[PDB]
């Protein structure tokens, strides 16, 4: 079920549920050194998914890593660190408070598009004289 | 144009600086990871701890009644932050004096400074499977409204068998959601730890038997499958009650 | 900055003063010490004899 | 100019794409360019100068591998999956897969943070980039209008341009950022910001060429050494190495044509000259047994480090440091001894003691097989017409006159007297140095001048002791001359 209108400081848009990024690594190397068993990016990414679905749940409000060490754990200090680096990159308690504005309008607005110069891709304001129809043309 | 930066933000304003607003209240902290947690844990890790905390007594009026685990081969981390992180996380008076942290701290270093991890039984010994001694824990807990109850053979002399397994099987209970888990595991390598650090504190790390009270406090051999009134210890109960404590 | 530091550098051997002058008082006075037990000692055991 | 408020674009800067990178560089560059009320401050800031050097990095490390970045075809770069897990797996049973494996049929290391510095292979060193000022015009003839400008004056429409300006932008903004406390934030501990100031140092002058337009490397070198101006702490860690950068840096500058090598600059143009002797007196400093000490050894004339120094050594060609000696030697005379007054000295006076400071300073570090004197028809020493001029203006800024003329005749005297003990020494010269010696218009001060001096001032004990030991000296060189 889905009840609510989650966004996210875009740059974090190279994030997936369902995927690991070389960015995280090598902010959270600990887990794939491969030297510690008890860690592995798969144990990493259940806690990731799991951390985000609960704040994404009812992110109006905001969630502490103590809720998830009394939840699940294997380490409190590897949880914390992930956890806070999660809430710098916002994936967690981003929307924490709410903000509202009247925004009264100006010249420019969104539902304006007309014709004018452009720095776009080509274009041609002038078309052809007389003469240009005197080509066998295709 | 729009506004987002910090939770939804305001990029409209009278054009000024604002260092990373972004707390829910005192919360922003990345600085000073990066060099550090690479040079540091690139290396091989080891045991965990488990840590217990109680500070509601008649001497100081808190909620402090929670559990949790640590590594002791960790240097990265200020343990008062993480400490003062954790009490803002419970909401208490921002005043952490009479919300005095230096008083936890100081029982989590103690707590600490009281372990060796598993002894030589891993730091040298390696029994396939461990040996014997197989201690009959006795787990209870209380969550939400209700306490659950539970003795098992567990052995002591393993390493190859970690906790959080018992933790996630167990949990095929009703649903046993999530907060239970962590403290049985917890309680476990509580309760594990001791009897070897006892044992520690004499020398039968590597060989057998022992020296008094390691004699009641065993499993035996059983050669045969049990009667049905002692396992009758094993199973589990969920009951609902008012607390009195 | 070249005057504090150089002025700092005098001390780093100032106190080094400080502690070899520390160090041979100390040695000397244990030294003066032992003489006086030695001595002791010795019309101790002569008198007992 | 406006709008433009948030301090936490650090985290898209952090992130790894093109896109962020510009939004913020150039945002934050235009920021930190206005001071009306514009600064930044320090909070939780230190994030943004990590960042910032990881960045610069990383880039300028694949530049010089030759490579552009922000575009590939991996993606999301490792392991995704959503195997047989639900928190707790890879304990035995992993191996009974193995066995699963053997029947169905019918560890790593990690790198750190940033990349290695130097040593690396492609880069091998190879003397270019020992040129002066001049290549100013240069830069002129490159950014002369010609059939062939090759000045993009547009964006990227090929990435090489692209990473040269974003290197560009991020050293303008990290000078913008380093004028106010919070140099201490930048005081030398900012690992990253070091690493970064090292390596780039070590291509802008060991340059296979990739950088476009020379004023880049103008620009690079510019706002480099003006960064270098407010850091008054420590440097220099892998130092030898830096420490020669630095100081080909600060040689720069100043027009080259033994005897002095240096044209003194006429003082109507540059300001970074200036900087330059700034800092070899501020960032040398510290007689900490580290700086001047790894100066020391560039006296002579992992461990593949060492090799480089001495690469370089050779590959600057005896001796080197006397050209650094010929560098101290500008800026200083001919213009204000020859100017109709000594008030517009006052200005470039207050610039001129550190200059001295650092000269004789550098002296306590001569005290071995060299053939040196700097006293050869090329300065003379208007050192004491000077000193002259700073005492009529005592008896007729401030703070700092008093040392300069009393420095000045120290730095004459030690000069003179360890010139002569180290020839002596070698003693591979005729005694003629001293009738050399003795040949000096621009020398020991007249005894009537000193008598004269003895009466009228009386404010002057310690310059008058000066003076006095001087011509002491003098009557010694004189009387035993014979």
């Amino acid at each position: 079920p889905q009840a609510h209108e989650i966004v996210i400081p875009s740059y974090s848009k190279w994030f997936n549920l369902e995927k690991i990024h070389s960015i995280e690594v090598q902010s959270l190397p600990e887990f794939f050194t491969n030297r510690i068993p008890s860690k592995t990016p798969e144990v990493y990414m259940r806690y990731r998914n799991f951390m985000v679905n609960s704040y994404r749940l009812n992110p109006n409000e905001y969630f502490s890593v103590t809720t998830a060490r009394r939840n699940v754990s294997g380490d409190a200090a590897a949880l914390f660190r992930l956890h806070k680096f999660l809430t710098k990159w916002g994936l967690i308690n981003y929307q924490v408070d709410s903000k509202l504005l009247p925004k009264n309008i100006e010249p420019p607005l969104t539902s304006q598009y007309s014709t004018r110069h452009d720095a776009p891709r080509g274009l041609f304001p002038f078309e052809s004289y007389k003469p240009s129809v005197q080509l066998p043309d295709m | 144009n729009g506004y987002s930066g910090y939770g939804n933000g305001i990029t409209n304003t009278t054009t000024r600086v604002i260092p990373q607003v972004e707390v829910g209240n005192r919360k922003h902290y990345l600085e000073d990871k990066l060099k550090v947690y690479k040079q540091a844990m690139n290396e091989t890790s080891e045991q965990l701890v488990p840590i217990r905390l109680e500070f509601d007594q008649d001497r100081d009026r808190f909620f402090l009644r929670d559990t949790l685990l640590w590594n002791k081969n960790d240097k990265l981390i200020k343990i008062e932050d993480f400490v003062d992180d954790m009490l803002r996380d419970y909401r208490f008076e921002d005043a952490t004096r009479e919300q005095h942290i230096d008083t936890i701290c100081q029982s989590i270093q103690e707590q600490i400074q009281e372990f060796q991890g598993n002894p030589y039984i891993e730091l040298n010994q390696d029994r396939l499977g461990g040996d014997d001694l197989r201690i009959r824990i006795k787990l209870d807990i209380v969550v939400g409204q209700n306490q659950l109850i539970d003795q098992f053979e567990w052995d002591i002399s393993n390493s190859d068998n970690c906790p959080e397994e018992f933790a996630e099987s167990m949990c095929q209970e009703l649903e046993l959601p999530g907060e239970f888990v962590t403290a049985i595991a917890h309680s476990i390598r509580e309760q594990v730890h001791m009897y070897h650090k006892s044992l520690a504190l004499l020398g039968y790390n590597f060989d057998g038997s022992a020296r008094s009270r390691m004699l009641p406090t065993i499993t035996l051999d059983d050669v045969y499958r049990p009667a049905a009134e002692s396992k009758i210890f094993t199973p589990n109960l969920l009951q609902i009650s008012a607390a009195e404590l | 900055l070249y005057k504090n530091h150089e002025l700092l550098k005098l001390e780093r051997k100032k106190t080094e003063a400080v502690a070899r002058l520390k160090s041979m008082n100390k040695s000397a006075i244990n030294q003066y010490n032992r003489r006086q037990d030695k001595k002791n000692k010795r019309l101790k055991f002569g008198h007992r004899l | 100019e406006l709008g433009a408020i948030n301090l936490h674009a650090l985290s898209m800067s952090l992130q790894s794409k093109n896109l962020g990178e510009i939004n913020t560089a150039l945002n934050t560059l235009l920021v930190t360019s206005a001071d009306s009320n514009l600064k930044i401050s320090l909070v939780k800031y230190p994030e943004l100068l990590d960042s910032l050097a990881i960045l610069g990095m990383n880039l300028l490390s694949n530049l010089s591998q030759n490579v552009v970045p922000y575009h590939r075809n991996t993606s999301d770069y490792y392991y995704e999956d959503a195997g047989s897990n639900q928190y707790y797996v890879t304990q035995h049973d992993k191996m009974v897969d193995k066995i699963f494996e053997k029947v169905n049929n019918n560890v790593k290391q990690w790198d750190l943070l940033p990349e290695p510095i130097r040593f690396l292979p492609n880069q091998f060193p190879l003397k270019i980039h020992r040129t002066p000022y001049l290549t100013s015009l240069k830069k002129i003839k490159d950014e002369i209008d010609d059939p062939f400008t090759k000045i993009n004056t547009r964006g990227a429409e090929d990435p090489k341009v692209l990473i040269n300006d974003q290197l560009s932008t991020i050293s303008m903004i990290l000078r913008n950022i380093s004028f106010s406390d919070n140099n201490s934030r930048i005081m030398s501990r900012n690992f990253y910001l070091k690493r970064f100031i090292s390596d780039l140092l070590w291509l802008v002058l060991i340059h296979p060429e990739n950088f476009t337009c020379n004023r880049k490397i103008l620009n690079f070198k510019k706002d480099l050494v003006i960064v270098l101006s407010n850091i008054s702490h420590l440097l220099e860690i892998a130092s030898s190495i830096d420490c020669l950068l630095i100081l080909i840096l600060v040689i720069s500058f100043g027009q080259p044509k033994e005897s002095l090598t240096f044209n003194e600059f006429q003082l109507q143009w540059g300001k970074y000259q200036t900087f330059g002797v700034d800092i070899l007196a501020k960032l040398f400093s510290l007689e900490k047994p580290n700086l001047n000490y790894f100066k020391s050894i560039l006296l002579n004339k992992n461990h593949k480090d060492k090799k480089l120094l001495r690469r370089l050594l050779n590959l600057y060609n005896h001796n080197l440091l006397n050209d650094v000696v010929s560098f101290l030697f500008s800026a200083i005379p001919l213009q204000q001894v020859l100017s109709q007054s000594a008030d517009p000295s006052l200005l470039i006076d207050q610039f001129s003691p550190v200059i001295s400071q650092s000269l004789t300073s550098i002296l306590v570090i001569v005290q071995l097989p060299f053939v040196w004197l700097s006293s050869e028809e090329n300065i003379g020493s208007g050192l004491l017409k000077l000193s002259e001029i700073i005492l009529n203006i005592n008896n007729s800024y401030s703070k700092v006159l008093l040392p300069s003329i009393n420095i000045s005749c120290v730095q004459l005297i030690k000069c003179l007297v360890e010139k002569s003990i180290c020839f002596e020494n070698c003693l591979n010269n005729d005694p003629e140095i001293l009738k050399k010696i003795a040949s000096i218009p621009n020398l020991f001060p007249t005894d009537l001048e000193i008598f004269q001096l003895f009466t009228n001032p009386s404010v002057d004990i310690q310059i008058i002791n000066q003076y006095q030991l001087l011509y002491n000296l003098k009557n010694d060189i004189l009387t035993n001359l014979e």
